[PDB]
């Protein structure tokens, strides 16, 4: 065991380290023809010296966050001459919030573009994608689109620039927005003027302004432009979109671990599901994530539907039998929240 | 329309507690008491009350089968963790208009009952609680 | 799965007291009973409780045979020196799903029982203490 | 080796007080309460307790026969001497183990009785009493 | 039976209509030309689109 | 649930077996000797397990 | 209980399938596994057969 | 016009200290105590007083959560920098007529407390402080 | 994210002393008054402060098990030279957030309890103090 150990050693002040975040995953896809596979990262110091230069620099701009860094990065490498399906396959399987890759074209950025929308909305899981020029109408995919921004006396393209975004989204509190977050290390954009950032934030871009004082984002939009009676403005904002995926991420999560396959299919069993959801409401109002009053219930119009699709008579039945009445294998269930936006824009009106 | 039969009868009455059934269940009950207090308002007479809130206070009886009170609470109390609870009551009388279901939520137990019995007797056990929420499923 | 033949009946109660078995028990209780203390919060109309701690308590009934209570305490008392004990209670009906036996401990007796006759009445003799420890062996 | 004839009938119990039997006696009992105070120990839930000291308490009923306590302490009560005394209780059932017998020292009774009768209804005397030493003669 | 569905959509907010009374039947009688015959009406959402505006009203 | 004798396929096996069902109560049908053969018939009910959910949140 | 999507975790690697595929192939009769965000998992506990008749339901 | 209902209950307060909420309030007070001087006028029996100024005090009472005045005020004070904070207060009582919220401003607190804790008794911290500023928000 | 739960209990306390730890101690307070005077500014109604410095006080209470403050200051008092003391109050319940750890530095005492005891009661010392410093070890 050796001999005891007073060890007393002096050195300088060392440089302080930005807090982690416990939210926030990021999963980026990087070509290299050495050290394949998936990589975890956890700090800026941990990188493979495998890789070469250049995703290196890579990893470090997303590693920075906005007010912590993110949670966690997931690295996958691929040699090169194969699909981009080969990674987003493997990733079918990983858990993670945010997908980025620097180097892509246009056929690989369709390729991304159709395999979120697809997991979205058919696989049920909420995930979404950074990516340089693509008009994607949806919620899932944020089109950021500018061009040669430089750091420290560098260029770098708009696809490959995502690194930065990314982190700076995961690093960003859930009670917070980016709009208007300003991007110390950025130094020189290209000249633009108010009129086609305005052109552009309509159309669906997040893009980078000169404003008073630093560079910072103009606004914090996603790609979704068609507006309907479902999906009205709300669901353009990115905290917003973050919100509500965390909300079906959780409710998902009780539901497939505790009920799916596990219990009968009766109406007490459907009660004490409707509880365990409410209750998990209720956390969510401590937090102040949503509003107070929010409420959950069985879907009456909806089991009335299903049961006349069934050949079941629904004469001198009563609303009790009809509520309490066997489904199969099914459960129709409705809730009610409502979550609140930032301050982003302010009238004053000063008589003099 | 009022009859003698849809008066609901405490036998067709069910209990889950922790998300378990109490299959052993002889009584449930469950009261909010309002605490008022007196405000005299000059040139009135009749003496007025201000509403400040509520105290929840409940009970359950169970006959002795199994000891269900020490592994819910026993070890974590000696601690200093004091779990809370959630609990279910329905009351489904078959001649009665309907069903009367209420989840009864942040229950915390007023004392446990390590041993308590008599040569002669049958064993009980009385648990006092007291909660601050609850929510209406199925009333009639 | 609940059946009347699974309620414990007290008359399959044994009792163990300082190392030695009381047969001539008639009934035995000990009970936590908690201190709870209102908190009312900003906001809410319901007033919560915070979980302070507990005080033990308890008691034994036996038929008069002996002096078995004379001479645990009777001598120590009067000089000044308090004495504590542990005891042991047991439940096995053998009807019942299983066992009940728990250890209380740190025993402190509240009284001592000199004399309590009445003519043609026969004697008993009730003794009701505090205590502060337990421990489970053998629960349901 | 508890038997149900091991119990000790009331009806077997004896008494002299100053040193005369007292044979119309219907009951006597004597107890010592302790003084107990809480104490909470920092770090444990279980509240503890120090033991403080005594009170002695009982009582003697007896048949109306006789003036027997007029005489004991009436005239000396009036003038402000107040007078103590020794009793000694037995409890012999053929029956049981052994006897049972005690010295209660140092008593004075709470109050006297000069009359108390009812039309259709036979007469007795309820005499209680405090005390401060006992000892133990033939204990079981 | 098809593969399990277990989907939690999120949607802006939705009315409700008043709830039907199963009293009060009427009967109507009008003239038309086309589609002559017996029509039984359960709601004003679902009338036959071979009615006149004016019928229709 | 409920269990009770088969009383059709009692009846089948008698008719096989050549007895006369005219003239027979049915008491009679019911306590017939049989042989070695015992015709028993039951109602159970059985119900599904938990696996389809649709939730519906409007914000 | 039921194996309807249990989860396999000593499994990491499945091979791709569309969602109308599966959907065919659990009405054919086939028990397969999925691809979900976590780990593997059964799709539906279902059986190979699949001519049903008046006497043998979907039960 | 006026009845019982209307009166402000405190359960319906909320405070803001330095821009953050402070969900574990108890009680919040703030008060201009007004300085006069008494002035005999010549041929007047009643004496009167003249106004020359006021000084602020208030109070607020915490349950002990957290450390929230020790990261307000500890490591300034003992350096000599003395800060200055902003209090907001709001009673929104759903049964009265409205809203009566209030910003306090340049306060300056009297004290700061350490430690205060007693074995069976819940943490409470009371902070006394003086300002000299006000500004109304919704008056009644 | 505020519940009953959260609000810190005392039995939960701890306390060192000079280095030794202190498991008899009932309560302990630290506190820090500052010395402010009033200072009015020309064309301001409102009276404004000047902070000057603070004095810090407090006290220990303690169950009397042994000579604890004897053996730490009587012989040193008598001779003049007078001691000063570090101690550290430790506040970790469960049920809270986290822990809270004060050391608190220089202490004087104010007196010295040679005797205090009456019939009937249980002992107790109150030791009151003054101190200059502190330091913050483990805050929530």
């Amino acid at each position: 065991i050796g001999l005891p150990s007073i060890n007393i050693s002096f050195k300088e002040l060392a440089t302080t380290v930005k807090e982690r975040s416990a939210r926030g995953i990021i999963a980026m896809v990087l070509k290299d023809a050495k050290a394949l596979g998936l990589n975890e990262i956890h700090e800026k110091e941990d990188i493979p010296v495998d890789l070469s230069a250049e995703n290196k620099e890579y990893i470090n701009l997303a590693l920075m966050g906005n007010v912590n860094t993110p949670n966690k990065l997931l690295v996958y490498v691929i040699e090169g001459e194969a699909d981009i399906q080969t990674a987003l396959d493997f990733l079918e399987t990983k858990e993670f919030n945010y997908l980025c890759m620097p180097k892509a074209v246009e056929a690989d950025k369709t390729a991304i573009k159709n395999w979120i929308i697809k997991l979205r909305d058919i696989d049920k899981v909420k995930v979404k994608a950074v990516l340089g020029k693509v008009v994607g109408n949806h919620e899932g995919i944020i089109n950021f689109t500018t061009e040669d921004v430089l750091v420290g006396e560098k260029k770098y393209s708009v696809d490959e620039f995502t690194s930065r975004v990314a982190g700076l989204i995961a690093g960003t509190p859930l009670s917070q927005s980016v709009t208007y977050t300003k991007l110390s290390d950025v130094v020189d954009i290209p000249k633009m003027t108010k009129v086609d950032a305005e052109s552009r934030v309509n159309k669906g871009e997040l893009i980078l302004i000169k404003e008073a004082g630093a560079i910072r984002i103009a606004r914090g939009v996603n790609s979704l432009t068609e507006l309907t009676a479902e999906k009205g403005e709300m669901f353009q904002k990115i905290k917003i979109v973050d919100t509500l995926d965390i909300i079906h991420s959780d409710i998902r999560k009780v539901i497939i671990d505790d009920y799916i396959g596990k219990v009968t299919n009766s109406y007490d069993n459907k009660c004490l599901l409707i509880v365990a959801i409410k209750s998990y409401l209720e956390e969510l109002e401590k937090s102040a994530l949503i509003e107070s009053d929010s409420t959950v219930e069985i879907d009456f119009e909806a089991q009335k539907s299903y049961l006349k699709s069934k050949g079941v008579d629904l004469s001198y039945m009563t609303l009790q039998e009809i509520k309490e009445a066997n489904t199969g294998s099914k459960v129709f269930l409705k809730a009610k929240i409502k979550v609140l936006d930032a301050m982003e824009d302010i009238d004053l009106s000063i008589e003099i | 329309n009022m009859e003698a039969r849809n008066v609901m009868s405490g036998t067709w009455g069910e209990l889950w507690l922790d998300g378990n059934k109490v299959a052993e269940v002889k009584k449930f009950q469950a009261k909010m008491e309002f605490t008022k207090e007196d405000i005299i308002i000059a040139g009135q007479m009749g003496t007025d009350t201000k509403y400040m809130g509520y105290k929840g206070k409940g009970s359950i009886t169970l006959y002795h089968v199994s000891s269900r009170m020490h592994k819910l609470i026993g070890e974590k109390i000696k601690r200093g963790s004091e779990p809370r609870f959630v609990a279910i009551s329905k009351l489904n009388d078959p001649d009665s208009y309907g069903a009367e279901r209420i989840a009864v939520k942040n229950i915390a137990f007023d004392d446990l009952t390590l041993a308590d019995w008599e040569v002669g007797v049958k064993g009980e056990i009385e648990a006092p609680f007291t909660f601050t929420e609850y929510d209406f499923l199925d009333i009639i």
